[PDB]
């Protein structure tokens, strides 16, 4: 499910759904979300997260070969742990996205 | 995570306001759906996102959320609304879905006495198909009713099975069958077979009977 | 938009069975397919789900390891392979569609909006038996009751109609009951005007597919 991992710093960053969306409108909502997440990745900056921690996350993904809420929680804990141990006290993993693709994207606000 | 519905069952009359609650247990959520299921039929989606009415569902159904407590409200209870209603949670990252235990909604209506019929074992059945005697209580309310089998005025216990239809979609009444089962030998060692019925709508219990052989 | 379950039937304990769910009318790559079961006299139990959009599968703990959910996206079909079946797995299995979006922080579901008609899975070492149909003749105001008794069949279900479905008003088909013999029995009755007893023909049509039994029984008053 998850062969790739990306971490992006997105400081600025939830959708109030339309009430009686048709089938075509649901499809267009999914397409809109994909396109906007592409733009969000493109305009965001790479994380300070060093290569070794990236390899640790890659190993966590390769061990299960399938993403789940518990795995995303463990990845969040690892990333936040590195950030807080490095001196970025208000660093926070705010989301994971692009879950429909082979590449899990981790969103962090670094602060400090 | 658990979904705890309340009450387990309830009874209300046509036109009443019915409320069913459902608490998400051991986690917050936001995606709660409500479903209506008739017995032995596929459930029908009533509400999604805890407030959104699904396509075609009458507007007397409504939903609301207060933290981890979700409420399904039926405003003007109609006779066709008898059903088991379920809440259901859909959490993040395709986590397992959970259904509530369900709330059974029955329609309360005015008392109606059953019409009683008795059916002897078929004259085309007695060849090795033994003896089945059927007592029918038709279109009554409430569901509670006592059916006693007397064979030669002897109360026979342990050899009858009851079965009740679901509440009628128009008049909210029930129908009930009682089946007395006897071997071919035991049936012919007795003459009078009677079904006695006690029910709230009957001022006195009503007996229906036949005599074996005398058609 | 329609979902059709197939593949249910009678299987011995520890056996295996593959159910299929053909879902036509939407874009399979954007909706999840769920299997939800209902045991006799019990509530709905979610069994498993597969999302083609997120490429994921999920299972309830009660079936993890025994059941495998899968999908043939080209055929628009989902599958539930059930291994090591137990008596407690006896149930009606439905498949349902759910449009579902998720991130880590939030998600959105449009509910299980489309459901199949369901297929019965019976897990028992008991063997199949066909049903015996007996008349419940009208005997001896202005309304008479008559019916059919369907006895000694296994497994469920049987279906009963009157006059090949032309007669529906006043019909009551009772739920099957489990006799001590291990087999099922039920009755179907109808009330008709008394005068019609000599002018109208009444036939009950019973169908038990598991044993491939199809019976048409005319019910007349007994001429003493």
């Amino acid at each position: 499910r998850a062969d790739r991992f990306r971490c992006i710093n997105v400081g600025l960053m939830p959708v109030e759904m339309d009430p009686d969306m048709s089938e075509k409108e649901k499809i267009e909502f999914f397409r809109r979300q994909e396109r906007e997440y592409k733009r969000r990745i493109s305009s965001a900056r790479p994380c300070l997260l060093p290569t070794s921690v990236h390899e640790e996350i890659k190993d966590m993904l390769a061990e299960q070969g399938r993403v789940s809420a518990r795995l995303l929680q463990k990845i969040r804990d690892r990333v936040q742990s590195w950030y807080h141990e490095e001196g970025y006290a208000c660093a926070q993993v705010v989301n994971f996205g692009n879950l429909n693709t082979r590449e899990v994207v981790c969103e962090v606000v670094e602060g400090d | 995570i658990q979904m705890t519905q309340s009450p387990s069952s309830l009874s209300a009359s046509v036109g009443d306001r019915v409320t069913i609650t459902c608490r998400a247990s051991q986690s917050v959520s936001s995606a709660v759906a409500w479903y209506q299921q008739k017995p032995g039929k596929a459930p029908k989606l009533l509400i999604y996102s805890a407030s959104s009415l699904y396509s075609g569902v009458p507007s007397r159904f409504s939903g609301s959320r207060s933290g981890t407590d979700f409420t399904l409200t039926i405003s003007s209870l109609q006779p066709e609304d008898f059903a088991t209603y379920y809440c259901q949670q859909s959490s993040i990252v395709w986590e397992p879905i959970t259904f509530g235990q369900g709330t059974k909604v029955e329609i309360k209506r005015t008392v109606a006495a059953p019409s009683v019929f008795i059916f002897p074992p078929s004259d085309s059945q007695l060849k090795s198909g033994t003896a089945s005697v059927v007592c029918l209580l038709n279109n009554f309310y409430p569901r509670e009713a006592k059916v006693q089998w007397k064979v030669d005025n002897a109360l026979q216990s342990g050899n009858s099975q009851e079965s009740v239809t679901e509440q009628d979609s128009k008049d909210s009444t029930y129908s009930l069958s009682s089946t007395l089962t006897l071997s071919k030998a035991d049936y012919e060692k007795h003459k009078v077979y009677a079904c006695e019925v006690t029910h709230q709508g009957l001022s006195s219990p009503v007996t229906k009977s036949f005599n074996r052989g005398e058609c | 938009v329609q979902l059709v379950e197939s593949g249910g039937g009678l299987v011995q304990p520890g056996g295996s069975l593959r159910l299929s769910c053909a879902a036509s009318g939407f874009n399979f790559y954007y909706s999840s397919i769920h299997w939800v079961r209902q045991a006799p006299g019990k509530g709905l139990e979610w069994v498993a789900s597969i999302s083609s959009y997120y490429g994921s599968t999920s299972y309830a703990d009660s079936v993890k390891g025994r059941f495998t959910i899968s999908a043939d996206t080209s055929k628009n079909t989902a599958y539930l392979q059930m291994n090591s079946l137990r008596a407690e797995d006896t149930a009606v299995y439905y498949c349902a569609r759910e449009t579902y979006y998720t991130e880590f922080s939030w998600s959105y579901s449009w509910g299980l909006d489309y459901w199949g008609q369901g297929t019965l899975v019976t897990v028992s070492s008991a063997s199949t038996k066909g049903p015996s149909v007996f008349p419940l003749a009208p005997s001896s105001g202005g309304t008479a009751a008559l019916g059919c008794l369907v006895k000694d069949y296994f497994p469920e279900p049987v279906t009963v109609s009157w006059n090949s479905g032309a007669l529906t008003s006043g019909v009551h088909t009772f739920p099957a009951v489990l006799q001590s013999s291990g087999l099922y029995s039920l009755s179907s009755v109808v009330t008709v005007p008394s005068s019609s007893l000599g002018t109208q023909t009444y036939i009950c049509n019973v169908n038990h597919k598991p044993s491939n039994t199809k019976v048409d029984k005319k019910v007349e008053p007994k001429s003493c």
